[PDB]
C-alpha cells in the first residue's frame, strides 16, 4: 500500500499520517513498549535489590518512585515488604502483553484507515471539533489520573514523608492544601535561588492538594473540549495540520523534561533522600555539619572560627544576614532537610543547638550524605574525577537529571524540526522553491 | 531479590529490560528484508 | 560505473563463497585465540606477564637508562626474576 | 532604585506584549502563498 | 542464493556479540580493577 | 617500452586505483596502520614509560597507545637492525621501536598520499587544490610528530599514537608550555572552529534554499547527477544572510576557496606555534603582568590564576610523567592550596 | 491609515528592511543591545569583582590592568550562587560591581537574545518562502552557550562557576573543568571534536574540490571568481568532474555523487557532533563525568600497573589541588 | 501446588513465545487468518486463563 | 549461570517472525 511513493524508508512513519488506522496501532503498540519497560525493569531491580542496602547504592530508579508513593518501606525508608514491587513489575509486564496485541492487530490486520470502518473512531486532522474532542477525552483521563494520586495519600495509605514528625514515615495525608492563593501561589514564584518556582515544593500536604486542583481543573477543561470549537483567534493563530499538532506537544515534552531535571536534581520531599541519593546541595551541606561537628568536638569554638579568607571557616552570613555553613557551601544556603533543620533558628543555624543539640543521628546522617554525593563517572567509579577505583556507585539522581536533559533538548530541537515544516507544509514549500514563482525574485532589491 | 519461587526465573528476567531496543532493530531487519522501499 | 572486480554483492551472497568462509574465518579466529592462549604472543612482543612486572620485593621500575648497551641493560632486568 | 525597577518591567512588558499580540495578528497569512 | 538481509542481520548480530564479549571483559578482565 | 607498459598497469582505472603513487603510499600507510593496530593489542610500554599500553596487558581502546622510546634512546632512529636492537625483533619492540616505524612510514604515507592526489587530479584532468589544502594536515604531522621533539631531548616527549597518550599531550602543552595562550594556537582554533561552521551554515544554507525538482517529501532523489540549473537557489541565499546577519556570499567561486581558505590557513598557524614550542620558545608570560603581581599582592586576573594551575600540573605529573629524571617531590614541597 | 497597529505588524513583518526585524526581533534587538552595551563597558572600565564570594576581587577589566587576552568580564559571586541579582537588588551600583552584577546582565540579555536569533533565522525563511531548519543547525552552537552559561551553573548551583566573558577566562573554565570532570575522557566530548575536526575537514574538502573542479571562462591572467555571475542559471562546476577525481582517491562507492545528499552531510555532522558536546557539558553539570581508569590494571600480587589514563590524573591533580586556593576548607570539592 | 505451579507459570512462557511469534505470522500472511482466526483465540483465551492460574497459584507457593 | 540461552532464542526470533514471512512470501 504505503512504499517509496510517499516518504522515503527513513522517514517511514510519516507515510501513516494519514492512516487512521496504522497510525492507532502504532501508538497501541507503543504504549505497550512504556508499559513493558516499566514492568520488566521493576523485576529486574528487584531481582537485584539487597533489602539491607540502600536504593540509591543500587542503581534503583522505579522501586524508589513505588516507595514515595508508600509501598513496602516504612520508619526512615526502611524496606518492610517487598511484594508491592513485585506486584507492580508483574502487573505492567502483563498488561504490556495486551497493549502490544492491539498495536500489532491494527498496523497488520485491523483497517488500514478508520473513517469509514467506524465514524467515531475515524477522524480528519483539519476537524478541529474531533480534535478538540479527542483532545478532551484524554484531558479527562489525565484527570483522573492525578485523583488516583489523592485517592491513595488520602485513602488508600498515604505517601513516603521525610518531614515526618517523627522522622521519615509514611503518611496519610489528611488536609490537602485546598486554598488557590496557595497552590497558584507556586506559579508566580521565581526560577532562580531561593524562590524555587515548582520544585520548591516542600510538603506533601501541597503535593496532594495541589493534584486535587489539576485533577478538576484538567477534567474541567476536558468537558469544555468536547463541548465546544477552537474559537477566532485560536484558528487564525495556529497551524491545523498532523504534523503541527505533533510539533505542539514535542515542545511540551521538552519543557516538561527541562522541570523534571530540576525537580530530581533538587527537591526534598517527592524525591527522598532515604529513597533516591542525596540532592547535590544536601551533600555540600553535610560536609560543613560533619566537621564543623568533628573540630567542636576537639574543643574549637565554631562560632568565631576564622578560615583562611577571614570569612568563617564552619560559619558565615548570607547576604541577607542569615547565618549560614562557610567554605564553598555559602552557594547552597538555600538547603532545607529533615536532618539540619531542627539545628535552624529564626536567624538561620542557631550557634547555641549547634553547641549541643546535635543528635548522633544526624552526625551519622550527614557522614552518610556527605560520602554519598551525586559525584561519578561515566563508568560508575563514585568520587572526584581524581579518585581511585573501589567505590561503584553512582547518584540515581545524577542519571534521572542528565538523561532527561539530553532527551529535553533533543525533543526541543524536535520541535523546531516538525514547527518549522508545518509551516512551510501548510503555506506549501516544504519541498522546495518553486522555479518559476520565486517568491525572493519578486521583491525590491534592498542592496 | 524474586519470591522464592520465581528465583528459577531469575536468569530469565536479567534480559526482559534490553527487549524494547530490540524491537527498534528488527525494524531494520524487516527494512532490509523488504529491500528498503 | 563498472570496473573489471566481480560485483560484492553477488561474492557475499554466493554459497561457494560461504562453502570457503565458513571454514576460513573461523580458523583465523581460532588462530589468533591460540596465539594469546598460548602464551606465544608475550614472547614474541616482550610484554609481561601479571606476575612478570617487579621482582616480588622491588618495586622500581626497569627503565633503560642508556641507547647503545639497551638490549643487554633489558636482558639484565629480565635477570631478577623480572 | 525602586523606580528603575518599575521602568525597566514597564519596558519589558512593552516588547513582551508586542510579540504575544504579534504573532497572534494572523501570523501564518504573512507568507509568499497559501494561506 | 544466500538473501542479503540475512547476511547483513548475521554479521549484524556477530558483531554485537564479540564488542559485547568486549564489554564484559571490562568487568573482569587485566582492563577490571578487582 | 616496458616503462609506458609498467605505466600501463598502473594507470588503469581500478576499484581501488594504484598509480605511480601507490608505491610509495600503499606499503607504507599499511604499515603505519598495520604497527599501530599491533602495537595497540600487543606491545608494551612497560620498558619505556613504566606503562601498560596494549590489550594484552588489559588496556581499552582509551588507555592503549603504542608510546614513545626511552629519553635514551635520543633521537635515534631506532632501526630493527639498529645499534640498539641488534635485529633483534623483540628488543626492538621493548624499546618502542615501533613508534618510529609508525613515525616514519606513516610520514612517507602522507607524502605517498598528496602524490596520489597530484597524479590522479592529472589523469582526471582536474586542478590540484585537493594537494594544496591536504598541505595542512601535513604540516602538523611534520610540526609536532616530528620537528617539535627533534627540538626537545629525545623522541620520548613526542606525542605517543593512542587516545589517552594524546590527551596527557594536551594537558602537557597547558601546564609546561602554556600553549593556549599562544597567538598562533589561537588563529588555529579559529580556522577549526570557524571552519567547522563554514561546513554546517553552508549545508544547511544549501538543503533549506533548495529548488523543488521532485514531487516526494524526501528531496534528495530529485536531484540531477548530470549539471544543468543550480539545485539550490543562490539568489534567495543571498538575500536570507543579508537580512538575518547584514553579509552574505554571491559568489559560490569565493564562497567555496574561503572554505578551503579557513581550515587549511588555521592548522598552519598551529603549526608555526609548535615550531617555536620546540625550542621552547612559548608564550608562557606576560611580562608587565608579572611585574606588578610581584610588587601588588593584591593584583589579580584570570591570567594569574592560569598560571597557578599550571604549577600544579607541572609538579603533580612530572614524577610519573618524566621517570628517567628520578624525581623525587616531598609532600611538602608539593604546591597546594587550602583544605585540597 | 489603514490602521496603525495594521501597518506596524506590516513593517516588522517587512520583508524590504535592510535587516530582517521579525517579531523575534521586537525582542532580539533590544536584548542583545543590552548585552553588547552593558558589556563593553564592563571589559573597559568594569572594577575587580569577588567571583568567589570570599572577599578576593577579581579585576578583569582594560582600565584595571588587563589586555584582551587576560581580560574578561567576571562571573557573579558566589555568595549570590543561583540568586538572581538585577541592578535593583544592590544597595549600589558600587556594590553591584563588586559582586560581579554586570555579568547576568550580559549572559541573560544574550540567551534571551541568541535564542531569538534562532527564532529569526525561522522566520525570515518562512517570509521568503524556503524551507526551515537553518535555525536547527544554529541550535547546536546556542545550545553550547546556554550550557555554558547557564546549565553549568544550574547544576553546579551558582553562576560563579559559569564560564567567563574572556579570553583567559575561557581558558579557566576548561582546565578546571578537566579537573573536576576528566572531560577529554568522555564520549560526548569525544563526538565534539570528532564533529569539529571533522567539520573543518570536511570543509576543506567540499571547499577544495568544488574550487578544484570549476568550468573555464577566466583569462589566464584574470581572477578565476570572477568566471561567475550572481544569478546564474547553470552550475559553476563540474560536479561529475569532481566525482570523478575523488571517487578515485578512495574508491568510487565512497564518493558524493548527489550535491543534496552532499550538503546535508556537511550540515549534518558538524552539527550532531556539537549537539553531543553541548549535551557533554549539560550532562557533566550533574557530574555524570568521563571514564576513570585509575589504578585499573593492576599486576599478579596487586601493584598497580600504570597507564596513560594515570598519567592524564596527575594533571589533574595538579589543576584540582591549586585551583580556586583559599577557597575551600573542607577535603572533597562538593561544589 | 508447587510444581502444580511451576508447571503453569513455565508453560505460560512457552505459550507466550510461541504467541509472539505466532500472531505476526497470523495476520501477516493472507493466506488465512480464518483457520488460524480460530488458533489465535484459543491461544489468547488459554493466555488469559493462565495468568489467573498463576495469579492466585502465586499466593500458594510464595 | 549462563542465561545467554534466553537471549539467543529471544534475539534470533525477532528475524524469525519475518523470516518465516519472507517464506509464506506475503505482507512485508
Ligand atoms: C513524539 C516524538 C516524535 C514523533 C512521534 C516523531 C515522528 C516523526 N518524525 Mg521525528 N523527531 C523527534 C520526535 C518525534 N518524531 C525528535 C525529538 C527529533 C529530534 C532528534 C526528531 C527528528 C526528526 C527528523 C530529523 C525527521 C523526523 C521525521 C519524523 C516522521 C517520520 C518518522 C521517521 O523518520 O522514522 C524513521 C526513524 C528512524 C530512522 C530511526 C532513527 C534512529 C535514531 C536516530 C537513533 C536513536 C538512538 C538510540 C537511542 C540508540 C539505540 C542503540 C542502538 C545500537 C540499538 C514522523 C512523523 C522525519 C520526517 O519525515 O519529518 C517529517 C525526519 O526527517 N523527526
Ligand atoms: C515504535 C516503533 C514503531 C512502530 C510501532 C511502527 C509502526 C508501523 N510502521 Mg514503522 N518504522 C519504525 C518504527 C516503528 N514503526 C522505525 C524506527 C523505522 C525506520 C527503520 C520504521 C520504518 C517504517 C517504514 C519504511 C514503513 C513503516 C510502516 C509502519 C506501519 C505498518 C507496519 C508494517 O508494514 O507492518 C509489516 C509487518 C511485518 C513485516 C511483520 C513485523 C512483525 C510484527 C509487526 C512485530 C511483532 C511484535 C511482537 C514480536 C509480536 C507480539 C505478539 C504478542 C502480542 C502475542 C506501522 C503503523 C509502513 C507504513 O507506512 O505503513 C503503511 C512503512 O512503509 N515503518
Ligand atoms: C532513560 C532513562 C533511564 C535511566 C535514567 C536509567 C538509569 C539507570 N539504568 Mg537503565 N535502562 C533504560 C533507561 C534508563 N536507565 C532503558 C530504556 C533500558 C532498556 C535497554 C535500560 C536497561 C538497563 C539495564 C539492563 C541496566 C540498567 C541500569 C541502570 C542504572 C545504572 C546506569 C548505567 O550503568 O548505565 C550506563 C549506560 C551507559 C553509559 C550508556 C549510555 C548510552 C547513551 C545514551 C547513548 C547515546 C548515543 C547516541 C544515542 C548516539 C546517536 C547518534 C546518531 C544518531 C548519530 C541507572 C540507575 C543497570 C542497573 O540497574 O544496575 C545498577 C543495568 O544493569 N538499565
Ligand atoms: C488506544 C486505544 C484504542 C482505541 C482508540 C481503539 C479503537 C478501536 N478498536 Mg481497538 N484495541 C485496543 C485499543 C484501542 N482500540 C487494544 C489495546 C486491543 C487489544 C485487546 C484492541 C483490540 C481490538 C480488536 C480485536 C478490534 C478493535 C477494534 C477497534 C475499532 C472499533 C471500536 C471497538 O472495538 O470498540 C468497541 C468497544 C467499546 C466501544 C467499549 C470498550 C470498553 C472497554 C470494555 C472498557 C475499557 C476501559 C478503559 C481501559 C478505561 C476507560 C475508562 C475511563 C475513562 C474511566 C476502534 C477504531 C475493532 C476493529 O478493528 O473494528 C474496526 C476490532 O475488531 N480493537
Ligand atoms: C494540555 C491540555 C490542553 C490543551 C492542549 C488545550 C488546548 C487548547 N485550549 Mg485549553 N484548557 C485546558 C487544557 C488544554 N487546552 C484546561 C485544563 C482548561 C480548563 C482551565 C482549558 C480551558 C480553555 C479555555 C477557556 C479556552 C481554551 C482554548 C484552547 C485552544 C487555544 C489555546 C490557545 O490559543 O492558547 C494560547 C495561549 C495564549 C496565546 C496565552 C499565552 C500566555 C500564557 C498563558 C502565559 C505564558 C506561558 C509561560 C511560558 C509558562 C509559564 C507558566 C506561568 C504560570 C508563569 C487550544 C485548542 C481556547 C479555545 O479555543 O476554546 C475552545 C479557550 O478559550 N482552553
Ligand atoms: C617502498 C616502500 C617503503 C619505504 C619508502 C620504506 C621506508 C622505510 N622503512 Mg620500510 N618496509 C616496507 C616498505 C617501505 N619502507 C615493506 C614493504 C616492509 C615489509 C617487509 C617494510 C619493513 C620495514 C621494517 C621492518 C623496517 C622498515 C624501516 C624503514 C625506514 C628505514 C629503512 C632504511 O634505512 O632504508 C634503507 C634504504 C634503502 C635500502 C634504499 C636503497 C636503494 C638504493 C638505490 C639501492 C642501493 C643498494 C646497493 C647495494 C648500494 C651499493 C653501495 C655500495 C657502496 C655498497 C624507512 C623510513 C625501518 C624503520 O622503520 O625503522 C624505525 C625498519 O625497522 N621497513
Ligand atoms: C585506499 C582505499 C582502500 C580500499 C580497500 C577496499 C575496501 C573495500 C570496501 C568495500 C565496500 C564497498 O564496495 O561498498 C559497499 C556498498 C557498495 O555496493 C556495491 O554495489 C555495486 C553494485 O554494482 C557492486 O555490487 C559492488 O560490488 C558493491 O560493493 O556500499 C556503498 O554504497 C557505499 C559504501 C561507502 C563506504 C564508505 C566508508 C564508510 C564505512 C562505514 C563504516 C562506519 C560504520
Ligand atoms: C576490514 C575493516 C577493518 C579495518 C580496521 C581499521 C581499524 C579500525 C579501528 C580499530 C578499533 C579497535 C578497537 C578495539 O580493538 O577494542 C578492543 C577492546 C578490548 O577490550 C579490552 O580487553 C582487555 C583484555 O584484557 C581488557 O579486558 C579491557 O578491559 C577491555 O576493555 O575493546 C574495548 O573495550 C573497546 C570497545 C571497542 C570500541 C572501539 C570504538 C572505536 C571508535 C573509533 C573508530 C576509529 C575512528
Ligand atoms: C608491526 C610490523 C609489521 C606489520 C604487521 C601488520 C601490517 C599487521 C597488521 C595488522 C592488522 C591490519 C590488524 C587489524 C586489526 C583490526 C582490528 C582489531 C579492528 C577492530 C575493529 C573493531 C573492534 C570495530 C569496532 C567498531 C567500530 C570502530 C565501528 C563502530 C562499530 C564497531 C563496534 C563494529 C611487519 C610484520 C610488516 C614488520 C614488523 C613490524
Ligand atoms: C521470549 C520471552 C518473552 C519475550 C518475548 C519478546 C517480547 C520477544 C521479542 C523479541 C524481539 C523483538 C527480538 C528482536 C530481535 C531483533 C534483532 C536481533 C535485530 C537485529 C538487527 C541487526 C543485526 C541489524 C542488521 C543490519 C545492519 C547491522 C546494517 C544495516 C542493515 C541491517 C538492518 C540488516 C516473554 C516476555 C514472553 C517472557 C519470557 C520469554
Ligand atoms: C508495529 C511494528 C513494529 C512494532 C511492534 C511492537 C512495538 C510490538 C510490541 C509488542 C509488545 C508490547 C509485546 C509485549 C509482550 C509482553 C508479554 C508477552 C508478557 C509476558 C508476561 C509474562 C510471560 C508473565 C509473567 C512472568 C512473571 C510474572 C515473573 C516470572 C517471569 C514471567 C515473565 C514469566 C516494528 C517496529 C517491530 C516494525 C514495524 C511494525
Ligand atoms: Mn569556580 Ca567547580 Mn572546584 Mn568546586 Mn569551585
Ligand atoms: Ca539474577
Ligand atoms: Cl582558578
Ligand atoms: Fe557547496
Amino acid at each position: 500500500d504505503q512504499e517509496s511513493s510517499g516518504f522515503a524508508w527513513w522517514a517511514g512513519n510519516a507515510r501513516l499520517i494519514n492512516l487512521s488506522g496504522k497510525l492507532l496501532g502504532a501508538h497501541v503498540a507503543h504504549a505497550g513498549l512504556i508499559v513493558f519497560w516499566a514492568g520488566a525493569m521493576t523485576l529486574f531491580e528487584l531481582a537485584h535489590f539487597i533489602p539491607e542496602k540502600p536504593m540509591y547504592e543500587q542503581g534503583l530508579i522505579l522501586i524508589p518512585h513505588i516507595a514515595t508513593l508508600g509501598w513496602g518501606v516504612g520508619p526512615g525508608g526502611e524496606v518492610v515488604d517487598t511484594f508491592p514491587f513485585f506486584v507492580v513489575g508483574v502487573v505492567h509486564l502483563i498488561s504490556s502483553a495486551v497493549l502490544g496485541f492491539g498495536g500489532v492487530y491494527h498496523a497488520i490486520r485491523g483497517p488500514e484507515t478508520l473513517e469509514e470502518y467506524s465514524s467515531f473512531f475515524g477522524y480528519d486532522w483539519k476537524d478541529k471539533n474531533k480534535m478538540t474532542t479527542i483532545l478532551g477525552f484524554h484531558l479527562i483521563v489525565l484527570g483522573i489520573g492525578a485523583l488516583l494520586l489523592v485517592a491513595k495519600a488520602m485513602f488508600f495509605g498515604g505517601l513516603y514523608d521525610t518531614w515526618a514528625p517523627g522522622g521519615g514515615d509514611v503518611r496519610v495525608i489528611t488536609n490537602p492544601t485546598l486554598d488557590p492563593r496557595v497552590i497558584f501561589g507556586y506559579l508566580l514564584k521565581s526560577p532562580f535561588g531561593g524562590e524555587g518556582w515548582i520544585v520548591s515544593v516542600n510538603n506533601l500536604e501541597d503535593v496532594v492538594g495541589g493534584h486535587i486542583w489539576i485533577g478538576l481543573i484538567c477534567i474541567a477543561g476536558g468537558i469544555w473540549h468536547i463541548l465546544t470549537t477552537p474559537f477566532g483567534w485560536a484558528r487564525r493563530a495556529f497551524i491545523w495540520s498532523g504534523e503541527a499538532y505533533l510539533s505542539y506537544s514535542l515542545g511540551a515534552l521538552s519543557m516538561m523534561g527541562f522541570i523534571a531535571t530540576c525537580f530530581v536534581w533538587f527537591n526534598n520531599t517527592v524525591y527522598p533522600s532515604e529513597f533516591y541519593g542525596p540532592t547535590g546541595p544536601e551533600a555540600s551541606q553535610a560536609q560543613a555539619m560533619t566537621f564543623l561537628i568533628r573540630d567542636q568536638k576537639l574543643g574549637a569554638n565554631v562560632g568565631s572560627a576564622q578560615g583562611p579568607t577571614g570569612l568563617g571557616k564552619y560559619l558565615m552570613r548570607s547576604p541577607t544576614g542569615e547565618i549560614i555553613f562557610g567554605g564553598e557551601t555559602m552557594r547552597f544556603w538555600d538547603f532545607r532537610g529533615p536532618w539540619l533543620e531542627p539545628l535552624r533558628g529564626p536567624n538561620g543555624l542557631d550557634l547555641n543547638k549547634i553547641k549541643n543539640d546535635i543528635q548522633p543521628w544526624q552526625e551519622r546522617r550527614a557522614a552518610e550524605y556527605m560520602t554519598h554525593a551525586p559525584l561519578g563517572s561515566l563508568n560508575s567509579v563514585g568520587g572526584v574525577a581524581t579518585e581511585i577505583n573501589s567505590v561503584n556507585f553512582v547518584s540515581p539522581r545524577s542519571w534521572l537529571a542528565t538523561s532527561h536533559f539530553v532527551l529535553a533538548f533533543f525533543f526541543l530541537v524536535g520541535h523546531l524540526w516538525h514547527a518549522g515544516r508545518a509551516r512551510a507544509a501548510a503555506a506549501g514549500f516544504e519541498k522546495g522553491i518553486d522555479r518559476e514563482s520565486e517568491p525572493v525574485l519578486s521583491m525590491p532589491s534592498l542592496d | 531479590k524474586l519470591p522464592e519461587a520465581y528465583a528459577i526465573f531469575d536468569p530469565l528476567v536479567d534480559v526482559l529490560p534490553v527487549i524494547p531496543v530490540l524491537f527498534l532493530a528488527l525494524a531494520f531487519v524487516w527494512q532490509a528484508a523488504v529491500g528498503f522501499r | 560505473g563498472t570496473t573489471g572486480e566481480r560485483p560484492f554483492s553477488d561474492i557475499i551472497t554466493s554459497v561457494r563463497y560461504w562453502v570457503i568462509h565458513s571454514i576460513t574465518i573461523p580458523a583465523l579466529f581460532i588462530a589468533g585465540w591460540l596465539f594469546v592462549s598460548t602464551g606465544l604472543a608475550y614472547d614474541v612482543f616482550g610484554t609481561p606477564r601479571p606476575d612478570s612486572y617487579y621482582a616480588q620485593e622491588q618495586r622500581s621500575i626497569p627503565l633503560v637508562t642508556d641507547r647503545f648497551e639497551a638490549k643487554q641493560q633489558v636482558e639484565t632486568f629480565l635477570e631478577q626474576l623480572k | 532604585m525602586e523606580t528603575l525597577k518599575i521602568t525597566v518591567y514597564i519596558v519589558v512588558t512593552f516588547f513582551v506584549l508586542l510579540f504575544v499580540f504579534g504573532f497572534l495578528s494572523g501570523d501564518p497569512a504573512r507568507n509568499p502563498k497559501r494561506k | 542464493r544466500i538473501p542479503l538481509w540475512i547476511v547483513a542481520t548475521v554479521a549484524g548480530m556477530g558483531v554485537i556479540v564479540i564488542v559485547g564479549l568486549f564489554f564484559y571483559g571490562a568487568y573482569a578482565g587485566l582492563g577490571s580493577s578487582l | 617500452g616496458w616503462f609506458d607498459i609498467l605505466d600501463d598497469w598502473l594507470k588503469r582505472d581500478r576499484f581501488v586505483f594504484v598509480g605511480w603513487s601507490g608505491i610509495l603510499l600503499f606499503p607504507c600507510a599499511y604499515l603505519a596502520l598495520g604497527g599501530w593496530l599491533t602495537g595497540t593489542t600487543f606491545v608494551t610500554s612497560w620498558y619505556t614509560h613504566g606503562l601498560a599500553s596494549s590489550y594484552l596487558e588489559g588496556c581499552n581502546f582509551l588507555t592503549v597507545a603504542v608510546s614513545t622510546p626511552a629519553n635514551s634512546m635520543g633521537h635515534s632512529l631506532l632501526l630493527l637492525w639498529g645499534p640498539e636492537a641488534q635485529g633483534d625483533f623483540t628488543r626492538w619492540c621493548q624499546l618502542g621501536g615501533l613508534w618510529t616505524f609508525i613515525a616514519l612510514h606513516g610520514a612517507f604515507g602522507l607524502i605517498g598520499f598528496m602524490l596520489r592526489q597530484f597524479e590522479i587530479a592529472r589523469l582526471v584532468g582536474v586542478r590540484p587544490y585537493n594537494a594544496i589544502a591536504f598541505s595542512a594536515p601535513i604540516a602538523v604531522f611534520v610540526s609536532v610528530f616530528l620537528i617539535y621533539p627533534l627540538g626537545q631531548s629525545s623522541w620520548f616527549f613526542a606525542p605517543s599514537f593512542g587516545v589517552a597518550a594524546i590527551f596527557r599531550f594536551l594537558l602537557f602543552f597547558q601546564g609546561f608550555h602554556n600553549w593556549t595562550l599562544n597567538p598562533f594556537h589561537m588563529m588555529g582554533v579559529a580556522g577549526v572552529l570557524g571552519g567547522a561552521l563554514l561546513c554546517a551554515i553552508h549545508g544547511a544554507t544549501v538543503e533549506n534554499t533548495l529548488f523543488q525538482d521532485g514531487e516526494g517529501a524526501s528531496t534528495f532523489r530529485a536531484f540531477n547527477p548530470t549539471q544543468a540549473e543550480e539545485t539550490y537557489s543562490m539568489v534567495t541565499a543571498n538575500r536570507f544572510w543579508s537580512q538575518i546577519f547584514g553579509i552574505a556570499f554571491s559568489n559560490k567561486r569565493w564562497l567555496h576557496f574561503f572554505m578551503l581558505f579557513v581550515p587549511v590557513t588555521g592548522l598552519w598557524m598551529s603549526a608555526i606555534g609548535v615550531v617555536g614550542l620546540a625550542l621552547n620558545l612559548r608564550s608562557y608570560d606576560f611580562i608587565s603582568q608579572e611585574i606588578r603581581a610581584a610588587e601588588d599582592p593584591e593584583f589579580e586576573t584570570f591570567y594569574t590564576k592560569n598560571l597557578l594551575l599550571n604549577e600544579g600540573i607541572r609538579a603533580w605529573m612530572a614524577p610519573q610523567d618524566q621517570p628517567h629524571e628520578n624525581f623525587v617531590f616531598p609532600e611538602e614541597v608539593l604546591p597546594r592550596g587550602n583544605a585540597l | 491609515s489603514a490602521n496603525l497597529w495594521e501597518r506596524f505588524c506590516n513593517w516588522v513583518t517587512s520583508t524590504d528592511n535592510r535587516l530582517y526585524v521579525g517579531w523575534f526581533g521586537v525582542i532580539m534587538i533590544p536584548t542583545l543591545l543590552a548585552a553588547t552595551i552593558c558589556f563593553v563597558i564592563a571589559f573597559i572600565a568594569a572594577p575587580p569583582v569577588d567571583i568567589d564570594g570570599i572577599r578576593e576581587p577579581v579585576s578583569g577589566s582594560l582600565l584595571y590592568g588587563n589586555n584582551i587576552i587576560t581580560g574578561a568580564v567576571v562571573p557573579s559571586s558566589n555568595a549570590i550562587g543561583l540568586h538572581f541579582y538585577p541592578i535593583w537588588e544592590a544597595a549600589s551600583l558600587d556594590e553591584w560591581l563588586y559582586n560581579g552584577g554586570p555579568y547576568q546582565l550580559i549572559i541573560f540579555h544574550f540567551l534571551l537574545g541568541a535564542s531569538c536569533y534562532m527564532g529569526r533565522q525561522w522566520e525570515l525563511s518562512y517570509r521568503l518562502g524556503m524551507r526551515p531548519w537553518i535555525c536547527v543547525a544554529y541550535s547546536a552552537p546556542l545550545a553550547s552557550a546556554f550550557a555554558v552559561f547557564l546549565i553549568y551553573p544550574i547544576g553546579q548551583g551558582s553562576f560563579s562557576d559559569g564560564m567567563p566573558l574572556g579570553i583567559s577566562g575561557t581558558f579557566n573554565f576548561m582546565i578546571v573543568f578537566q579537573a573536576e570532570h576528566n572531560i577529554l575522557m568522555h564520549p560526548f566530548h569525544q563526538l565534539g571534536v570528532a564533529g569539529v575536526f571533522g567539520g573543518a575537514l570536511f570543509c576543506a574538502m567540499h571547499g577544495s574540490l568544488v574550487t578544484s573542479s570549476l568550468i573555464r571562462e577566466t583569462t589566464e591572467t584574470e581572477s578565476a571568481n570572477y568566471g561567475y555571475k550572481f544569478g546564474q542559471e547553470e552550475e559553476t562546476y563540474n560536479i561529475v568532474a569532481a566525482h570523478g577525481y575523488f571517487g578515485r582517491l578512495i574508491f568510487q562507492y565512497a564518493s558524493f555523487n548527489n550535491s543534496r545528499s552532499l550538503h546535508f552531510f556537511l550540515a549534518a555532522w558538524p552539527v550532531v557532533g556539537v549537539w553531543f558536546t553541548a549535551l557533554g557539558i549539560s550532562t557533566m553539570a550533574f557530574n555524570l563525568n568521563g571514564f576513570n581508569f585509575n589504578h585499573s590494571v593492576i599486576d599478579a600480587k596487586g601493584n598497580v600497573i600504570n597507564t596513560w589514563a594515570d598519567i592524564i590524573n596527575r594533571a589533574n591533580l595538579g589543576m584540582e589541588v591549586m585551583h580556586e586556593r583559599n577557597a575551600h576548607n573542607f577535603p572533597l570539592d562538593l561544589a | 501446588m508447587t510444581i502444580l505451579f511451576q508447571l503453569a507459570l513455565a508453560a505460560l512462557v512457552i505459550l507466550s513465545f510461541v504467541m509472539v511469534i505466532g500472531v505476526p505470522v497470523a495476520y501477516a500472511s493472507p493466506q488465512d487468518w480464518d483457520r488460524s482466526k480460530q488458533l489465535i483465540f484459543l491461544g489468547s483465551g488459554l493466555w488469559i486463563a493462565l495468568v489467573l492460574v498463576v495469579g492466585v497459584l502465586n499466593f500458594f507457593v510464595v | 549461570i549462563a542465561q545467554l540461552t534466553m537471549i539467543a532464542m529471544i534475539g534470533i526470533a525477532g528475524p524469525m517472525i519475518i523470516f518465516l514471512l519472507a517464506v509464506r512470501r506475503g505482507n512485508l
